[PDB]
């Protein structure tokens, strides 16, 4: 805890159906998940914040989520991973 | 308060006795009044601070003049076109 959002997170494979990557840079205002949970298609898994705008992050599909790379507050680029799910 | 005393026949007059108050009423129609001026520093000092929605956060861009071609609106007021055709034949 001297950085909180200056951790990197490696980068979404953009081959793999499972990554889910950030569409563009901003902020998560709420991991709604953990690693080990299981989803439906379309769930709520996070909320980021753009540019003052909420944007809701979704199951693609349904299933399990593997990895999470944020918390509370991180920044993020576009490309970030940000959830893996099976 | 105050000013609408001013306003008042009564006080103007002389007439008014201490009971000139309690005898009335409409000493309180005060209606809050905005300042406009005030707001605008407002929404101004707001955006500055926190940015707007879907705006890239950034200092405000330099933009270019494009200083902006007028006609004189008299000049205006003397053309007929397709409003002043409506007008006449609908």
């Amino acid at each position: 805890n001297v950085h909180t959002n200056a951790n990197v997170k490696p980068k979404a494979d953009k081959s793999n159906p499972s990554h889910i990557g950030a569409q563009m840079p901003g902020s998560v205002t709420e991991v709604k998940v953990s690693v080990g949970e299981t989803v439906k298609a379309n769930q709520p898994l996070l909320i980021t914040e753009a540019m003052k705008m909420e944007t809701t992050i979704q199951a693609p599909f349904d299933g399990v989520i593997k990895q999470v790379t944020v918390n509370n507050g991180d920044t993020i680029a576009t490309g970030d991973l940000l959830i893996e799910i099976e | 308060f105050l000013i609408n005393v001013m306003k008042n026949k009564k006080f103007t007059s002389g007439d008014y006795t201490t009971k000139f108050i309690e005898e009335t009423p409409e000493l309180f129609d005060i209606q809050p009044s905005l300042d406009r001026g005030t707001k605008t520093l407002e929404y101004i000092g707001n955006v500055t601070i926190n940015g707007f929605p879907n705006v890239e956060k950034r200092p405000k861009p330099d933009y270019e003049l494009a200083s902006i071609p007028t006609v004189s609106s008299s000049k205006i007021a003397s053309f007929s076109g397709t409003k002043q055709l409506l007008d006449e034949v609908g």
